[PDB]
C-alpha cells in the first residue's frame, strides 16, 4: 500500500 | 457519554498515557470526551485525536483486508463452498470500522469544523474528513459509493485551496494533505496521473522552499517529503 | 450469551478467521461461545481457545506494566504532583486484565476442568488455571494476594504431577507446563532456585529422550526445550 | 521478561 499519514 | 463526567484536562493526560501504552482505542475514546467538552483543540490536541482514530481505523482496515482476500478467494472457481460464515465476519469487521469513521466524521460535523478559522486548524480538520470519507469509500460497494467518493474529493479539495493560499509549500500539514489526496486520486478516483503530478509538484515546491528553513522545520518537511518520493518510486 | 445462536462450527470457523486478521478479542469472545456450548473440546479447539486469550491478556499486562512504571516514577522524590489520573487509568487496565482472566477461570471451572479425562485435556487446562492465577499475583496488593499466588501453584502442581505420571518428558504441553511453572516460582513465589532447578532438570529429562522422536516431533520438542536454556541463562 | 507459552 502507498503512504499516506 | 461516558467521559462526560471526566474534566477535560484528564481526559487529554489520559489520552497521552493511552498513547504510551497503546492502548489506541482507549485513546480515541478519551480524545472522543475532550472534544465533547465542546472548547476548540491546540495544535497538540488535534494531533491526539488524530493519532488515536488512525491507528484505531488502521488495525481495522488492515483486518478487512485480509478478510476480504479470503472471501475473494472463496468465490473463485473450484473453491469449496464453506458457508457465510466469512461474508458475515468481514461484515463484521466492515460494520465496525464504518462505525469509528461515522463517529470520526460526526465530531468533525458538531463542531470542530464550523470553529476552525485559521488555517492550521481548518486544513488539518477538513484533511481528516477526506480521510475518513476515503476509508468509507474502501469499502462502499452499492448505490452511495459514487457519493462517498466525492465527499472525500470536496473535503480534500477544500483542504488544498487553503493550504496554497495560507500556507507555505513546506509546511507539514499542506505536505501531509497532498500526500493523502494524491493517494486518493490513485486509489479511490481511478487517477493515477493525476496523482503521480500531485505528488511530483508538491515534492518540488517543497524543495524550492527547504532554504527558508530552520534545521528542525527542515527535518519535519524532508520526512514527509521522502514519502511522497516513496509513493512516486512505487507508481513509476 | 451474545454468541448462543450462533453454530458451534461456525464460531470455531470465525475464530479461526479472526486469527489470521490478528484481532484476538473477537478470536476469544468466538471461543468463549464455542465453550459455552458444553460439548468438550478437541486439541486444536483447546489450543485456539489459549491462543485467544494468551494474546488478549498479553496486550493487557504489556500495557499495565508501562502505566505502572509511570505511577511509581510519580511516587519518587521530587516528582511533580500530576493528581489522581495515572493511578485512575493504570486502574481501569487492571480491572479489565482482572475480568478477562476471571472470564478465562470461569470457563475452566464451568465446566471444561470436571469433564477433561486425558492427560493431555487435564493437564493443558490445569496450566491454563495456572497461568491465569498468576496474571491475577502480578496485579495483586491487598488481603487474598497470598489465597491467590496458592490458587496458581495449586494448579501447576496438579499439572505437574498428572505430567510426570502420564506424559514422556519430551512432550510438548508436559514442557510447556515446566516452563511456565518454573517462571511463577522466579518471579511470583520468590523461589529463583526452585524455577532454575526445574528449568534444568526439564531440559536435561527431555534431552536424554529425543532420541525416540520423528523429525517433526523433535523440531516441537526442541523449539520449547531452547526457551528453557534462554531462561536459564537469563537467571545465571 | 522471562519466556512463557
Ligand atoms: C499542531 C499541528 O498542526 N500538528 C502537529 C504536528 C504535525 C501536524 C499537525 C506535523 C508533524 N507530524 C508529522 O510529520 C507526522 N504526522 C502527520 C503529518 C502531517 C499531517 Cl497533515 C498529519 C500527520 C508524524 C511523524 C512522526 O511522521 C511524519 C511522517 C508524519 C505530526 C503532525
Ligand atoms: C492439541 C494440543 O494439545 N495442543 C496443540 C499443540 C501445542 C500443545 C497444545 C504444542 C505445540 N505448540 C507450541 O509448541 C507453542 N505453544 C504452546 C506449547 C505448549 C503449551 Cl502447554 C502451550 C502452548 C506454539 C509454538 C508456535 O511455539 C512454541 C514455542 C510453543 C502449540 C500448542
Ligand atoms: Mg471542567
Ligand atoms: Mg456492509
Ligand atoms: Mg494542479
Ligand atoms: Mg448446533
Ligand atoms: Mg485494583
Ligand atoms: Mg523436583
Amino acid at each position: 500500500f502507498p503512504a499516506t499519514v | 457519554g461516558a467521559m462526560g463526567s471526566m474534566e477535560r484536562a484528564s481526559l487529554i493526560q489520559k489520552a497521552k498515557l493511552a498513547e504510551q501504552a497503546e492502548r489506541y482505542e482507549d485513546m480515541a475514546a478519551f480524545m472522543k470526551g475532550a472534544v465533547e467538552k465542546g472548547e476548540e483543540l491546540s495544535c497538540e490536541e488535534r494531533n491526539l485525536l488524530s493519532v488515536a482514530y488512525k491507528n484505531v481505523v488502521g488495525g481495522q482496515r488492515a483486518a478487512w483486508r485480509v478478510l476480504s482476500s479470503i472471501e475473494q478467494k472463496s468465490n473463485e472457481e473450484g473453491s469449496e463452498e464453506k458457508g457465510p460464515e466469512v461474508r458475515e465476519y468481514r461484515e463484521k469487521v466492515e460494520t465496525e470500522l464504518q462505525g469509528v469513521c461515522d463517529t470520526v466524521l460526526g465530531l468533525l460535523d458538531s463542531h470542530l469544523i464550523k470553529e476552525a478559522g485559521d488555517a492550521e486548524s481548518r486544513v488539518f480538520y477538513l484533511k481528516m474528513k477526506g480521510d475518513y470519507y476515503r476509508y468509507l469509500a474502501e469499502v462502499a460497494t452499492g448505490d452511495d459509493k459514487k457519493r462517498i467518493i466525492d465527499s472525500a474529493r470536496s473535503a480534500y479539495q477544500e483542504a488544498m485551496d487553503i493550504s496554497k493560499k495560507e500556507m507555505p509549500p513546506t509546511n507539514p500539514i499542506r505536505l501531509g494533505l497532498a500526500l493523502n489526496f494524491s493517494v486518493f486520486h490513485y486509489e479511490i478516483a481511478n487517477s493515477p496521473e493525476e496523482a503521480i503530478s500531485l505528488a511530483k509538484t508538491t515534492f518540488d515546491e517543497a524543495m524550492a522552499d527547504l532554504h527558508t528553513l530552520s534545521e528542525d522545520s527542515y527535518k519535519d518537511s524532508t520526512l514527509i517529503m521522502q514519502l511522497l518520493r516513496d509513493n512516486l518510486t512505487l507508481w513509476t
